[PDB]
């Protein structure tokens, strides 16, 4: 969180992509989604339909 | 100022105690359809902090060179954001409350020097400029020029989620009318000639309500202050 | 409703540029003095580890020097 | 900001809740709808961007020779133009701020030097015309003539394609205005007598939501500025 | 800017959505009602521009003896007319977008001296004379007089067939307008009462948008120019 | 010759600045920076009051630390 | 609302013209320089990988001249 | 005889700067379209402070690289 | 006072922290530039130094 008390924040750093140069007005949000998929249980509430046919009396 | 469970409580006793979206013991609301309130919530809250100015939050903004535009974002605090990928942020929240982006409007803006700035003054050349409403430009930024910016705030959002937001603060004159508009965006969304015409009951409850707020200023939104023109204008 | 911070400008103990910020400043000014015990604390922890001994070969002034 | 599938939950857990477009955990659209969704979602915010102004971007363009109408285009952009057919581009952005066509309003223009340029003046002859909305025309140009526009600008078209758009920028008081409008848009189509009744509630409240924001101003639409004509018509 | 193939897509996933004329997908127009579409897109286009006047398109004429009337026609410009028919052409178009025959109003006439032409001066001796709207009359062709006539232009009509014009120019913020005027001329198609009423709505809906664009002014209709007449009366 | 002052550039333990001693934010924003100085010096300020007690026990035994070196 | 970029005419540290801008022409003016070792970085990198046998050579300078 | 200027055409890296230094835009266009240049010495940085360093040390040895040439 | 920023920032923008970099080391450039004859003097023949570094030895019997 307040990584800012290292320091190490000068602007003037050599690392630059022309490929994604770009002015202040233009903000974006990256592509990186699904962080943590929590564990959570099934809903019971609704019953899912069957995609599969298995045999009767199968061993 | 009361938790998020509270306010599940406070509907399922409430309100919504006849519908089927509460326990059997309507103690609480299912969680098929807690994100459902969460998000008519957060759109009820966002309404009552516009037609009231119950809440004024400040920043504090530090220029950086070779950047005019200084959105309003979490991203760019100090706190909570990724030092991947901002260098270095210019909103600074070291103490308190972090940042939580909630930006409606803004009413001023002070320099570190103790005077002020005005703000979009087209025929002021120091005057600064909002070409969106969440985004401060500035079109000579300084060595060591610092900005704060006072602005009607809205709440934050809410979320169930972990580590996220779980808290309500509003005056409580309030709560009937946050309890009128969720259940009017519930009704209204069952699609039901039944059910629409008691949404329709609850809207105009809820507009009753801030109405009264108005006319008794229960909120204090009226603001006068002692004249300075007068000495300004030479009357004496 | 709400007073911006940058807006500073408009008889023993209170101060007129504000009690707590005399005490900011007050403290700011001598930093360096705080910085350079903070850089060397564990050497002090060291040191006050076995402070007892220190004082014990102390308070033998003249014994432990008249043999050398 | 946030992401077009946060919309998508939005609209999932919102207006469209009772709707048999939306998956069977409520938490999405279905996938096969999803560019009806995209399609009036771009037509509700052209109509924000146009009642309020939000949003005021510039763009550069440099005057060529032999050529008088500039339209105001991607394919005549550095970064998207074919030099199959085109000998250079006009128009100067950037990588990641490609020209999007994002233009409504002419509002001013200001050469290299910072001279302002009088816009449809006829009687001026060294005034510019824009024989349509989108196109800037110059009847002189010069060497090292540039030329930069301001302009009113709609929010960039969304996109369910990786490398398009995917992301809202407008003011959140506004959001209930989109789910209204994008509800009304759902609802009329289909052409049960039900839910034409229910379609109009939605765009009444979209349009009781848009006055709203123009009552208390909370996009600062309003603006003024310093008197100067008093010093030019000389009466000091 | 779009071609007409995005119209029908446009179409499909918007307010046409829930008729049978579109596919299985909701993707397509089906092609034997295509041609429908064309003819209502072309009437929808003609109105807007006849509303606003968002196109202005000017034309060169040469003055050919022992011809009074100079019809604005395609079949007499020097692009896509026929040698056999006609000897030579007075419609100059060598450059740029062919001559699309898209005039509604004659606004000014300019000659090749530099001069302004008075049109319709019943009372001038010099005046030219517009018996039809379309049809440019001259009482005295010279030997090398050249007239260049500004007029108030809709948009080219489209087709579908092969080699004809398949591109839309309007501006972004009236696409609602234009959906809403071609789903009202179909759903009144149908003769049926449950359909007239919904035609009539989309009618009121389209004529709503675009008193919004006037009430706004988003297509720069209004025009202001210096007063010139201060010094021709001799104010001083 | 060219300017490189600036906040983020400053974002560092280095002395503090004489020209804006004046500046009201500065002097909060350096201390509040330097916040973990403080921090260190002051939860462990019982240790150091009982060394500050014993200064001259401490000084008599480096005044002669050399001699006592031989002893060993 | 907003503010057009080409209407720029309306202590030692800040620049009477725009603070970013001077860098920006402070760099214009000795473009050739950065040019000239731009387009021969080629040569230079080639060198700066074996700095050490260049050193080496430096070191016994008085024993490369008495082979005549 | 006839002009022959502009940014479009008549302009590129490799050519210098004009007189035009007065034009706020023109030194401004003139960096952004050589930023190739400018990015291959900064991402470079260190191996030009190494060579630096050693200015002086290569010049001695410019000095005799004939002699040197007979040793080879 | 002249507002140029919005110049820099609208054409440059992201990148002008690169300048910057560049721009704070130009005398360590300079006192490369000026003399870059003399590097591509010693790269012309840069094959044979290296050729004399791996033959130390071979000129210390002399010594």
């Amino acid at each position: 969180i307040e990584d800012y008390l290292k320091g190490k924040n000068c602007l003037a750093s050599p690392n630059y992509d022309p490929d994604d140069q770009h002015s202040s007005w233009r903000e974006d949000l990256p592509q990186f989604k699904k962080d943590r998929e929590h564990l959570t249980l099934v809903n019971t509430r609704r019953n899912r339909t069957y995609n599969t046919k298995l045999n009767r009396f199968d061993p | 100022m009361y938790y998020i469970e509270e306010l599940f409580c406070r509907l399922a006793n409430g309100v919504l105690n006849n519908t089927g979206i509460v326990t059997d013991d309507r103690g609480d609301i299912e969680d098929d359809s807690k994100p459902f309130i969460i998000v008519a919530a957060n759109e009820a809250l966002t309404r009552l902090h516009g037609r009231f100015n119950m809440r004024n939050n400040n920043v504090v903004v530090e220029m950086q060179e070779g950047r005019t535009n200084y959105p309003l974002l979490a991203k760019y605090a100090v706190q909570s954001y990724d030092p991947n990928e901002v260098k270095c942020p210019f909103i600074m929240d070291l103490a308190g409350e972090k940042f939580a982006e909630d930006v409606i409007r803004i009413l001023e803006v002070y320099d570190d020097k103790g005077r002020r700035r005005p703000l979009n003054d087209r025929n002021n050349p120091c005057s600064l400029f909002t070409p969106r409403p969440n985004v401060l430009q500035n079109n000579a930024p300084k060595a060591w020029e610092v900005l704060n910016v006072m602005y009607q705030a809205k709440h934050p959002k809410l979320s169930t989620a972990e580590d996220g937001y779980n808290e309500i603060d509003i005056p409580d004159t309030l709560d009937p009318a946050l309890d009128a508009y969720i259940a009017y965006r519930y009704y209204t969304s069952l699609n039901t000639p039944e059910s629409s015409a008691k949404a329709a009951e609850y809207l105009s409850f809820y507009d009753s309500i801030c109405r009264e707020v108005v006319e008794y200023d229960l909120t204090s939104d009226t603001e006068v202050d002692t004249n300075t023109l007068f000495r300004k204008r030479g009357w004496r | 409703s709400g007073h911006t911070p940058f807006n500073t400008i408009p008889p023993i103990v209170d101060k007129m540029i504000g009690n707590a910020y005399y005490v900011v400043k007050f403290v700011a000014l001598r930093m360096p003095f705080i910085k350079n015990v903070s850089d060397n604390m564990t050497q002090l922890l060291a040191i006050h580890n076995k402070l007892t001994e220190l004082s014990a070969i102390y308070t033998k002034l003249d014994e432990l020097q008249l043999i050398h």
